[PDB]
């Protein structure tokens, strides 16, 4: 009933992001919605006299045909106090990404039984534009905890922990995390009986006072993990052995003791690219000590909270894409490879988008925060399209690659 | 007297830490005094202003301007307007004629009675406060603030707005099959009713305004189609640019290209096949007088056969399809046709490439589509069905080869030359029966002396001499010279990163004539793979001694 005081960072002034095109289906959805959440008193109208925006827009949910209104916080976030709580910093629970099987649960209804900071509600304020700016667009601001805001979690975090008492104490085996709008539930349980735990904490959370029917059920054990390999072949062409070095070159990079000398020895001479070159003693040898040294782990790997992630991904065709998670060049906290067929098969640009969002969503199970994004793509075409296909609450941020990386066949 | 409802004030504040102005009034004559203080008596006898104390320390500058040698009151907010918080400016992003709505009737209504209707906040009106200077400087001076949105302040426009919008609102959620539309003073309501039906709902509209007290001059409004706005000209069923004139001239300094630019950019969006890059590639001191090459002249002379009749636009028709077309003109430059109807355009408009080292057409048709895609969304709201000038089997091959991730939205081919085309495709796997070329090159610092060239399983050898030049030059240089000499199929081994990146970027036009050259060769080619390997690794093959002396 109690507002907790909210504040910006000393220096910085709220948000004023311009609001991107709409379509008319989209905006149809955010004013119909908009309608019942003033009803609601979530959202009230606001004047002239504010200056701060914040983009808004609308996608449907995994298998969902209603819509549901987005908004593009990530302005305001960066700009937002560091919210830490009475909590001094939750420590991730490294657990999480060890359970057999993880449910995701979006539990953004609960924000709003919670009042807004009155002082900071200007700046939250966004606009449901018009179609070709005929009439003015609708401004709204929030009078409650707005989902997708960094500060909604922290406050509700008071409260969102005294309502799973009852369910900790009597399942203490299960662990529960909290990102953003999404509660992450994770077990070694059968799929069955975890399912009907999922079943009896939503009804746990609707009995205490709070579209929370959606699961979307992750396997942190079966995740994908990639070392690196070199081929295995009966007769080498010149060609074969100079994509090997070249791969051996750049995997020197990362591991020390990597010798290509014997294997170039081959080489010497000017041979046609297809012709088969016999291995030699010190050649094989080389080659299956440099075997041994791609087994063992990346020396002096870790992961540093106060460092950003910074998330790679290469195309590789045929729907197959690679990506490589680091804070550090050549220092990979994480690795992998999808070739998934979710509806997008004549299209790059949802694959990608796909991609980005099942790399943050593991992502945030295992370390706790979303990485920077490094996307071969070019940037009109990315900004053009990428909302069309979004699915998740959250948004990371991203950057763009223009040149080709010669790193793509030694990921593949 | 009929009770009037008050209009909500808005809450306006200055900056934080800034305060009012404090602006030092300028002396007056005794013609402008006089002047000042009678206009400024029925003012206040209006309501818009009224006498303050001496406890007030602003001050605004006001000055009085004879209107056209008839006086007019002008109060310079200048120093106000700096120190006025920001506002959420409405404007920002006219409407475009091309997603309007065809209307049988659009009558207007003035609205500057109502401007005056407007109060101001009241802990504000302090900050406006401005002295009437008197006679002679012998008694204290008049002093004046505002009570209602004053001309020329940051806020007024803003403000009016979103007061009028509020008002109106209603209005036009109850009447649903008229529209209305605010621009500065006046009002535009337009209908497809039947115009006995149209002349009373601007009745019922002008009662409904009564209930603020806002009165319109109750009279027909000169105003008429065709209407002049922004630029533009609109008729009840169509609507157009207002006339594009091309000067003749028989010289044309920097300036005046940069008003043909500009009307030429401003025409392109429904006078269809309007070129501006040969104009352009000449303002790469606007009094300065630049000669027009021959090249240049050719493309005004074929605006004016464009310019030489007018052209109109259609309006939108939510129950039609929406359908964009595009070609290729050359030069980088791409122009392109929105219609519903054949013939029938409701825009057109131009895309020109970005400043880049290398392209090509693909990439480029890719990025007109989404400039299309995203000023058609702004427009209409939805993405219109392309037709392009590239096969189906084009696009595919590109795409599904392309190491970035790219996508064009439902389209189909149109057959209308110069098509897109890919030019040339590197292989995937090593070409057998094909000699191979490891070509390298090297380049002295210092003297910018360098070296390029290959050699081959065959014993194929060459070594050329190189002044001026840098280590990329002499890399490119040695991949070119493996294209010359070799047949219409060629291996290539290259140890240059920097050659790999421009060749796997796909490009069929370049600023270098080195790459140009590359290109015209690979064009020629049957089969061309390239491969890289580490440089100084003791890869046979790969001799770097060649170009090292
Ligand atoms: C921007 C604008 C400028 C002016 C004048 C400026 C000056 N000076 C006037 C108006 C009224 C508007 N606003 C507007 N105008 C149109 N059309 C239109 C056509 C011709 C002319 C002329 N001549 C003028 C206007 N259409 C819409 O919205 C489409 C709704 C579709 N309807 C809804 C009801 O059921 C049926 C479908 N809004």
């Amino acid at each position: 009933i109690e507002t907790v005081p909210v504040k910006l960072k000393p220096g910085m002034d709220g948000p004023k992001v311009k609001q991107w095109p709409l379509t008319e289906e989209k905006i149809k959805a955010l004013v119909e919605i908009c309608t019942e959440m003033e009803k609601e008193g979530k959202i009230s109208k606001i004047g002239p006299e504010n200056p701060y925006n914040t983009p808004v827009f609308a996608i449907k949910k995994k298998d969902s045909t209603k819509w549901r209104k987005l908004v593009d916080f990530r302005e305001l976030n960066k700009r937002t106090q560091d919210f830490w709580e009475v909590q001094l910093g939750i420590p991730h629970p490294a657990g999480l990404k060890k359970k057999k099987s993880v449910t995701v649960l979006d539990v953004g209804d609960a924000y709003f039984s919670v009042p807004l900071d009155e002082d900071f509600r200007k700046y939250t304020a966004f606009t449901i534009p018009s179609i070709n700016n005929e009439t003015p667009g609708i401004r709204y601001q929030y009078n409650v905890l707005p989902q997708g805001w960094k500060g909604s979690p922290a406050i509700f975090q008071s409260s969102m922990t005294k309502i799973l008492e009852p369910f900790k104490k009597q399942n203490p085996d299960i662990v529960i995390y909290q990102y953003m709008d999404d509660l992450y539930v994770g077990s070694d349980l059968e799929i069955g009986q975890h399912r009907t735990k999922i079943e009896e904490l939503r009804q746990h959370l609707l009995r205490w006072g709070l579209f929370l029917w959606m699961g979307y059920e992750l396997h942190p054990d079966k995740w994908t993990v990639q070392p690196i390999v070199l081929p295995e072949k009966d007769s080498w062409t010149v060609n074969d052995i100079q994509k090997l070095v070249g791969k051996l070159n750049w995997a020197s990079q990362i591991y020390p003791g990597i010798k290509v000398r014997q294997l170039s020895k081959l080489l010497r001479g000017t041979k046609a690219l297809t012709e088969v070159i016999p291995l030699t003693e010190e050649a094989e040898l080389e080659l299956a000590e440099n075997r041994e040294i791609l087994k063992e782990p990346v020396h002096g790997v870790y992961y540093d909270p106060s460092k950003d992630l910074i998330a790679e991904i290469q195309k590789q065709g045929q729907g197959q894409w690679t990506y490589q998670i680091y804070q550090e060049p050549f220092k990979n906290l994480k690795t992998g490879k999808y070739a998934r067929m979710r509806g997008a098969h004549t299209n790059d640009v949802k694959q990608l988008t796909e991609a980005v969002q099942k790399i943050t969503t593991e992502s945030i199970v295992i370390w706790g925060k979303t990485p920077k994004f490094k996307l071969p793509i070019q940037k009109e075409t990315w900004e053009t399209w990428w909302t069309e296909y979004w699915q998740a609450t959250w948004i990371p941020e991203w950057e763009f690659v223009n040149t080709p990386p010669l790193v793509k066949l030694w990921y593949q | 007297m009929v009770p009037i409802s008050p209009i909500e004030t808005v809450p306006v504040k200055l900056k934080p830490g800034m305060d009012g102005p404090k602006v030092k009034q300028w002396p007056l004559t005794e013609e402008k005094i006089k002047a000042l203080v009678e206009i400024c008596t029925e003012m206040e006898k209006e309501g818009k202003i009224s006498k303050i104390g001496p406890e007030n320390p602003y001050n605004t500058p006001v000055f009085a301007i004879k209107k056209k040698d008839s006086w007019r009151k002008l109060v310079d907010f200048r120093e106000l307007n700096k120190r006025t918080q920001d506002f959420w400016e409405v404007q920002l992003g006219i409407p475009h004629p091309a997603g309007l709505k065809k209307k049988k009737s659009v009558t207007v209504l003035d609205v500057g009675d109502a401007y005056f209707s407007v109060p101001l906040d009241e802990d504000f009106r302090k900050y406006t406060a401005f002295t009437i200077p008197s006679i002679n400087n012998e008694t204290p001076g008049i002093r004046y603030q505002y009570n209602v949105l004053p001309q020329g302040w940051k806020g007024s426009p803003a403000i009016f707005q979103s007061s009028m919008t509020k008002i109106l609102e209603p209005f036009a959620a109850q009447n649903p099959d008229i529209v209305i539309y605010q621009y500065m003073d006046d009002l535009y309501v337009g209908s497809d009713l039947e115009i006995g039906q149209h002349r009373t709902k601007i009745e019922e509209l002008r009662q409904h305004l009564l209930r603020w007290g806002l009165t319109t001059p109750d009279k027909k409004h000169q105003k008429e189609p065709p209407f002049l706005w922004m630029g533009y000209e609109l008729h009840p069923d169509k609507w157009t640019v207002q006339p594009i004139v091309l000067p003749e001239k028989d010289s044309w300094t920097v300036n005046d290209i940069q008003k043909l630019v500009g009307k030429l950019n401003w025409a392109s969006q429904i006078y269809p096949g309007i070129k501006v890059r040969q104009l352009s590639k000449l303002l790469r001191a606007l009094t300065e007088v630049i000669p027009l090459t021959e090249e240049a002249e050719l493309e005004l002379a074929e605006n004016r056969e464009i310019l030489k009749e007018p052209v109109h636009g259609v309006y939108y028709d939510p129950s039609k399809d929406l359908i964009a077309e595009i070609q290729k003109q050359g030069q980088g430059q791409w122009t392109y046709q929105i219609y519903q109807e054949p013939f029938k355009n409701l825009k057109t408009g131009k895309y020109a490439r970005m400043r880049g080292a290398h392209t090509n057409d693909v990439k480029q048709l890719t990025e007109a589509v989404q400039k299309i895609t995203t000023e058609s969304i702004v427009i209409w709201g939805k993405t219109p069905k392309f037709k392009l000038p590239i096969q189906k089997e084009t696009w595919e091959t590109w795409w599904t080869e392309y190491w970035q991730a790219t996508w064009i939205p439902e389209w189909e081919f149109v057959n209308t030359p110069p098509l897109v085309k890919l030019w040339y495709q590197l292989e995937k796997e090593p070409i057998v029966g094909a000699e191979t070329f490891y070509v390298d090159g090297a380049a002295n610092r210092e003297t910018k002396l360098g070296k390029a060239g290959y050699v081959t399983n065959k014993g194929r050898q060459k070594v050329v001499p190189l002044t001026n030049t840098t280590n990329q030059k002499t890399e490119l240089q040695a991949i070119y010279l493996a294209l010359q000499d070799s047949g219409l199929e060629v291996n290539i081994v290259t140890d240059s990163q920097y050659a790999l990146g421009i060749i796997q970027a796909q490009p069929d036009k370049s600023e270098s004539e080195l790459v140009n050259q590359i290109i015209e060769q690979l064009i020629k080619k049957e089969k061309v793979y390239l491969a890289w390997v580490p440089a100084h690794k003791g890869i046979g093959g790969n001799e770097q001694v060649d170009k090292l002396v």
